[PDB]
RNA sequence: AAAUCUUUCUCCUGAUUUGUGAGUAAAAUUUGG
RNA sequence: CACAAAUCA
């Protein structure tokens, strides 16, 4: 049915494919594939283009963002056990503390500091030294990525050790810094949307659009590439680390680890990437792997497809095409005139995922397809009304609901079929005010997260509730988080009030 | 004394660590959505209790009923400018036993971009999802000239400068840069404000023209007793009149009506219309041509380079090209920082001077400056040819076109038409 | 305020007590000592004078309000400030020299630079490669995609039956009869009995990927919201019946045979064997008490029923219906057919979609609409975008592919773009 | 026996938008027409 | 700032 589609569909209807397989075989042949680019047989991994033009940034203060450096997200703990390696896959929180534990530091900017200003590589920084930090920090882990539309076989993806997040840190913010002070037009942080806008005002003066992708990004992204950019925008020794790790990268595919010289694996250096093209020429409107350069002429494409050689850029050839009347980047696209293309393009479905959850998902997606010109508004009204009812021949059995009350909705047993445009203009019974798309949470996404909590040790001391003009990089103690919880609660008795009562800036601002 | 083995080997750990590592640890099971609802009626008994506990203590949110006509137009980007609470009402809330997380998160003044495809008479602001039928987010406006102050363009003039040339109202407020400090004058206080090392030290910070002034300076109103002035010119400037150039509020909320001065209105809080538009644009460089910084449109990237550009730009070009470049530069820049949006006294930079393309982007607009200086989109339209043949869908080209695709029959082709005229200097 | 003078701050606050036992000097970089809800202006703060003190160094000038007095640490071993007690008080803190560390910058040279550039000189690097020969030339046409289906039918062929597919239509037996025909199949098969329901046994396994072919379209699909609803729910209720209004299904849990001690229940990995019913007239037909009905399995894992059971039929249908051209009629093998097509089997495709948990159709619909949005594309790079057959393994996805490189064909030949 | 190393007892990096922030105990049939 | 949802690479 997607191929009938008048206007420009990109299939998205139907949820993402799923894969239980191991993710040996997805990293093996990107390992392989990196290796052969490696030999100069298929792509190129060499850079050419000039990039002594790029603004030098070694005199800034090598500052550390430490809320990037903590978080759930899993990375690779290499232990050191017997002479043998030992990587484990452990949240990103604990991994760092793990290795400010092992080498003694306060904070991770201490440890860089350290690290940077240490007279050998054998020194001791507690437990370690800079040559095993280094060793170390080379580990990957592998596993598989799924869920992605039209990737019928799941992506590989890698988890890093601390130390190279950490390192990594600081060259993708300094990177990104001279993207916006050196791109012509800045979209390091621009959405698909805004890119798209972008392009079609760029390429506005030339006949033809080169709507381009690039191939193998990651295993063509040599780290000698990385090196030459970050010693462009001077790194001095945390890119040479970084390369350093990079070039000897090893990552664990079931109980082997596999040597993957060539490439960078993951997006990790994205910013580098895109740099390492933008520095050379400014005829590319692109992040990444995609570009958006158009021309006149023959001999101009032949120039955009020497300059995309030169800098690592790989065109793909099963994807990238040439188009006149129109434009698409970040699968946004549009006319030449800047509208958008007619056509149901990324909207995608919503599959049932709860009572209420299906219905705001609806309503969000619904909202953001009419605000642009997907479809007129009576068609949301339409499609929300066969969620609803949708919805109602699949929720509304006892084990859902036992109830009869007249507002609710007709898959939890009431006889309500909310119209969209009176639920968008919080028209509705306050029961209805979650099925919006700002309202708050529904009973499921509270649900769902009560049972998610509920499984399984022992907690430490809270420390919520802190000043907001406390700086989060101060350094605190057991006694002093005691002292501090101590005081707060001695503030509240004090005031004759429980625990801190949440704060909503929107009803703040409405009794305003 | 999990401190001890958490943070084995350490005495202190920042902030940052030690919360990250209390996170509620969720987990993720196979069991899809539906079933982890039905078990042991976990989503039954929520629904129950939120009917009978939960569901009355719902504030009831009002209704939306302001409509305006709109008109299918290109995708743009709706620029929402929501703030966050200041850092004085950060420390109220706080010591009130709010929760410190939830106001901390509140304390960061963002700026938003939506797409949407959508546009009015007046060029507003439309909630989400509701692009389509037009609802703005201003509502109502009690008093006429209120909503002529709002307006560029004032249907009924009062003869005062809120929605024409004139002088001032007793609603109407003005700060503006008398030598080495901001006079504020509302029609009963004149208070004088100076910026101390990121602090706006300021007799009283509670004056409302005192804290639009520390959120458009962004500083931290503080109190500072030992704040005066010499001259204080203020009395005559608001008895005077003085020419109102048609333009939309800034996204402050005020308007410039001479250098380094803004005029506020104490009823109105923020602009709800998108301040920068293409057709917008220049009108809005032309009138702060010689009004110093105003910092009203953000441009994507560095405002160093930015203002390199325009530099490189007004080193060749016609008195008015300047004029033009001047007036964007003080667009872009902020206000009170260490920036020197005059373009005269700007060093020229020769690094941003080869680049064979000027482009800046101004709220997402991307501007040449190249063709600005040449007379492209204030002149004479740029046309290219996209093909010989004629497509389906596409009007005729008109005599004078605006920016858009178009076919010509005099020449027998698909024309794209950019930086034309009739866009921007609609005239 | 800068963390380099935190520790010099702690010595300058050193047990110093005012108004009999309160502390005085309240350091900035203390949360403890930090007094809450005040802004800072300084390193430290002076109750007794309640005056900000900040420290600086020789022509480092720091971001504070002037009304903060500055004790500006001289080059030579003395320390200056306007007030005297607070001059004092930093001569006498101030015994043991404390050199506040440099600021380091990123571009900081380590002692190690040149031999870690050393050792990335000596490993190995890339080759220049090779660099491509782009032609241009029109998007591939209809002999195209046609080519590629032909070469798909030859390669793999169809199959004599729907299988599951089949299943999408009403198998003409009421539920009682359902039941009976499905339990007995079970029966039949040796599926163990235990607790009431049915588990699958297996010992040993070929490690040979299942034969593919192609299933050719059923008439029509009325109960794929039903067909999907059961699969949702048997991800969880398995070995037992499951109904609905007009069939039902038989997800057996296929757990392995240790011969003793077995598994008894399923654990969170244990993979279904989905059994349904269809109308007779294949070789997959199971009588029994004058019942006669088409049995097809499916094994799914966890993940596949689950991604299966949480699709959504009526309102992707409805979404693609908003903007859709005529769908033509099409054959049992997904070829134009006026005469004697189907324009419901349209619908079937979409379940199969749906059932085809690697979405391979969603690749196929990209690249169609890189097609038809291409004026020019890589000469024999962009028509090997269809070729994902070795992308994907089994009946269902194999099929899904084929009938989206058919409805790809079918577009291109009533509608051409 | 099939969508065949599975039926054996975790999913990276970055970005745009939106909503919440001291709310605490096992296991997949119990219970969806 | 942390978590959760959608989309993009
Ligand atoms: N670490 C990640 N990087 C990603 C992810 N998705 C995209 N990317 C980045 O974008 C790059 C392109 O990936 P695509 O999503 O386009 C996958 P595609 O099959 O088109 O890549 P090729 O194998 O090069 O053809 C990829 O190499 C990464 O650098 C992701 O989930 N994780
Ligand atoms: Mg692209
Ligand atoms: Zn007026
Ligand atoms: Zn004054
Ligand atoms: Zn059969």
């Amino acid at each position: 049915m997607w191929a009938f589609q008048e206007g420009v569909c990109k299939g998205n209807l139907l949820s993402g494919p799923t894969s239980m397989k191991a993710p040996d075989s997805a990293a093996r042949e990107s390992i392989d594939r990196a290796s052969e680019i490696m030999t100069g047989k298929s792509y190129n991994a060499v850079h050419t283009g000039d990039l002594s033009k790029l603004p030098n940034q070694g005199e800034s203060p090598l500052r550390i963002v430490d809320s990037d450096l903590y978080s759930e997200r899993s990375c690779c703990w290499v232990i050191e056990k017997e002479g043998r390696v030992v990587c484990k896959s452990t949240t990103l929180t604990r991994g760092m503390t793990s290795l400010l534990n092992t080498t003694k530091c306060s904070s991770p900017s201490e440890l860089i500091c350290k690290v940077l200003t240490v007279e050998s590589l054998s020194e001791k920084i507690g437990d370690t030294s800079v040559e095993e930090l280094l060793s170390h920090g080379r580990y990957f882990k592998c596993a598989l990525r799924d869920q992605e539309r039209g990737k019928p076989k799941s992506r590989a993806i890698f988890l890093s050790h601390p130390f190279f997040r950490l390192l990594s840190s600081v060259v993708e913010t300094h990177a990104r810094s001279v993207l916006s002070k050196v791109s012509a037009v800045y979209t390091a942080t621009a959405s698909a949307e805004q890119r798209a806008m972008m392009a079609a005002q760029v390429v506005e003066s030339r006949k033809h659009v080169l709507n381009g992708d690039c191939t193998k990004y990651n295993e063509a992204i040599d780290a000698d590439t990385l090196l030459k950019v970050w010693d462009a925008i001077g790194m001095g020794s945390i890119g040479v680390m970084l390369a350093y790790m990079v070039r000897r990268k090893c990552v664990l595919i079931k109980d082997t680890l596999v040597e993957c010289p060539g490439g960078m694996l993951m997006g990790m250096f994205n910013a580098t990437a895109t740099l390492a093209l933008q520095g050379t020429t400014d005829r590319f409107l692109s992040f990444s792997d995609d570009f958006i350069t158009s021309f006149n002429s023959p001999a101009e494409l032949r120039e955009i497809e020497d300059l995309l050689f030169a800098s690592c850029h790989n065109l793909s050839l099963k994807k990238s095409y040439i188009s006149v009347a129109s434009l698409e980047i970040n699968s946004c696209t549009l006319t030449r005139d800047g509208d958008l293309a007619t056509g149901l393009g990324c909207t995608a479905g919503v599959p049932f995922r709860g009572p209420l959850v299906t219905l705001k998902q609806t309503a969000a997606m619904l909202s953001g397809a009419v605000d642009s010109g997907v479809m007129p508004f009576h068609s949301a009204e339409r499609l929300f009304q066969i969620k609803q009812q949708e919805c109602a021949y699949r929720y509304n059995n006892p084990t859902y609901t036992t109830r009869n009350e007249d507002f609710l909705p007709t898959c939890l047993g009431g006889k309500t079929v909310i119209s969209f445009q009176s639920l968008l203009t919080w028209d509705c019974h306050p029961f209805w005010y979650q099925v919006h798309p700002d309202g708050p949470d529904t009973i499921d996404q509270k649900v769902l997260s009560v049972l998610a909590s509920k499984t399984r040790r022992t907690r430490l001391e809270a420390l919520s509730d802190l000043d907001p003009l406390v700086p989060h990089r101060l350094l605190v103690s057991e006694s002093d988080v005691s002292k501090i919880r101590a005081a707060r609660q001695a503030h509240l008795k004090s005031l004759g009030l429980e625990q801190p009562t949440n704060f909503n800036y929107a009803i703040y601002k409405a009794v305003q | 004394s999990q401190f001890g083995k958490s943070f084995k080997g350490r005495t202190e750990v920042t902030i940052t660590e030690y919360r990250s590592h209390t996170v509620k640890d969720v987990h993720r099971s196979l069991l899809t959505a539906d079933k982890s609802l039905r078990k042991s009626f976990c989503f039954r008994n929520a629904l129950n209790q939120f009917l009978d506990k939960d569901l009355p203590l719902l504030p009831i949110r009002p209704k939306l009923e302001s409509r305006v006509a709109v008109k299918k137009s290109k995708l743009r980007s709706q620029l929402s400018f929501r703030p966050g609470l200041t850092q004085e009402e950060a420390i109220d809330l706080y010591n009130k036993g709010y929760d410190g997380d939830s106001v901390s998160g509140a304390l960061q003044d963002r700026v938003v971009n939506e797409p949407v495809a959508y546009s009015s008479a007046d060029n507003d602001k439309f909630h989400r999802g509701l692009a389509a039928l037009g609802y703005t987010l201003a509502d109502r406006a009690f008093d006429t000239c209120e909503s002529g102050f709002v307006r560029a363009i004032p249907t009924t003039p009062c003869g005062f400068i809120c929605c024409g040339p004139g002088s001032f109202k007793d609603s109407l407020g003005f700060v503006i840069k008398i030598g080495e400090f901001w006079h504020m004058y509302d029609g009963f206080q004149h208070f004088v404000a100076v910026e101390d090392a990121k602090f706006l030290a300021s007799k009283s910070p509670s004056f409302w023209l005192a804290k639009r002034l520390a959120k458009r300076l962004n500083l931290v109103p503080k109190e500072d007793p030992s704040v005066a002035a010499a001259e204080c010119p203020c009395k005559k400037v608001w008895e005077a009149s003085f020419a109102r150039a048609p333009t939309a509020l800034d996204p402050f909320g005020g308007r410039a009506f001479c250098d380094q001065g803004w005029v506020y209105h104490r009823d109105v809080g923020y602009a709800t219309a998108n301040h920068i538009s293409q057709e917008t644009l220049f009108q809005q460089a032309l009138s702060v041509r010689n009004l110093g910084p105003q910092g009203s449109a953000n441009v994507s990237g560095s405002i160093h380079t930015a203002l390199d550009r325009l530099r490189a730009a007004y080193s060749r070009g016609t008195p008015a090209s300047r004029s033009i470049l001047q007036g964007l530069a003080n667009l872009i820049t902020p206000v009170g920082e260490n920036f020197e949006c005059d373009l005269d006294k700007r060093k020229l930079n020769i690094k941003a001077l080869r680049s064979p393309e000027r482009y800046i982007t101004i709220e997402g607009l991307v501007v040449n400056l190249d063709d600005v200086v040449r007379g492209f989109y204030l002149d004479k339209a740029k046309v290219t040819v996209l093909s010989r043949s004629k497509w389906m869908g596409y009007e005729d080209l008109p005599q004078k076109p605006p920016n858009g695709t178009f076919y010509c029959r005099k020449r027998k082709a698909m024309l794209l038409i950019s930086c034309s005229p009739g866009t921007y200097a609609k005239k | 305020m800068d963390s380099r003078f935190a520790q010099l701050t702690g010595v300058f606050c050193d047990d110093f007590t005012y108004s009999e036992g309160s502390r005085r000097f309240l350091s900035s970089y203390s949360t403890v000592e930090r007094r809450p809800g005040v802004p800072v202006e300084g390193d430290c703060y002076d109750c007794l004078k309640n005056k900000w003190i900040a420290f600086e160094l020789e022509g480092q000038p720091r971001k504070f309000p002037k009304a903060t007095v500055r004790c500006i640490l001289n080059n030579d071993a003395t320390y200056v400030c306007s007030e005297q007690e607070y001059q004092q008080i930093c001569k006498v803190q101030f015994k043991d020299y404390l050199e506040i560390d440099g600021v380091v910058k990123v571009g900081h040279k380590a002692s190690y630079d040149a031999e870690l550039r050393e050792r990335l000189l000596e490993l190995p690097h890339p080759k220049s490669g090779p660099k491509p020969r782009i032609e241009w030339v029109a998007p591939p046409r209809l002999a195209d995609i046609s080519k590629e289906t032909a070469e798909l039918k030859r390669q793999y062929g169809f199959f004599e039956c729907s299988k599951f597919l089949a299943c999408g239509e009403e198998c003409g037996l009421d539920q009682e009869a359902r039941e009976l025909i499905l339990n007995e199949y079970a029966r039949d098969r040796e599926f163990e009995f235990r607790n009431g329901g049915w588990i699958q046994r297996y010992t040993v396994a070929s490690h040979k990927p299942a034969t593919q072919k192609i299933l050719p379209l059923p008439a029509s699909a009325p109960l794929a919201r039903e067909l999907l609803m059961l699969i949702a729910r048997s991800t969880t209720q398995a070995g037992k019946v499951l109904h609905s209004d007009n069939t039902s299904i038989l997800a057996v849990p296929v757990m392995r045979d240790s011969g003793k001690h077995s598994k008894r229940r399923p654990t969170a990995s244990t993979h279904h064997l989905v059994v349904g019913l269809s109308k007779p007239g294949c070789e997959h037909d199971f009588e029994f008490d004058g019942y006669r009905a088409a049995v097809h399995v499916m094994h799914l894992d966890p993940k596949q029923s689950a991604n299966i059971g949480e699709q959504d039929f009526v309102s992707t249908r409805e979404i693609y219906k908003l903007d859709m051209l005529e769908l033509p009629p099409i054959s049992r093998k997904g070829d134009l057919d006026r005469a004697s097509g189907l324009e419901t089997r349209w619908d079937v495709i979409l379940l199969l979609e749906c059932l085809d948990s690697t979405r391979v159709s969603q690749a196929v619909a990209q690249h169609f609409n890189r097609h038809r949005l291409a004026l020019s594309v890589c000469k024999d790079e962009f028509r090997k975008g269809y070729q994902l057959a070795s992308e994907i393994r089994g009946t269902i996805p194999l099929s899904s592919l084929y009938y989206s490189l058919c409805a790809v064909r079918l577009r291109m030949t009533v509608h051409p773009f």
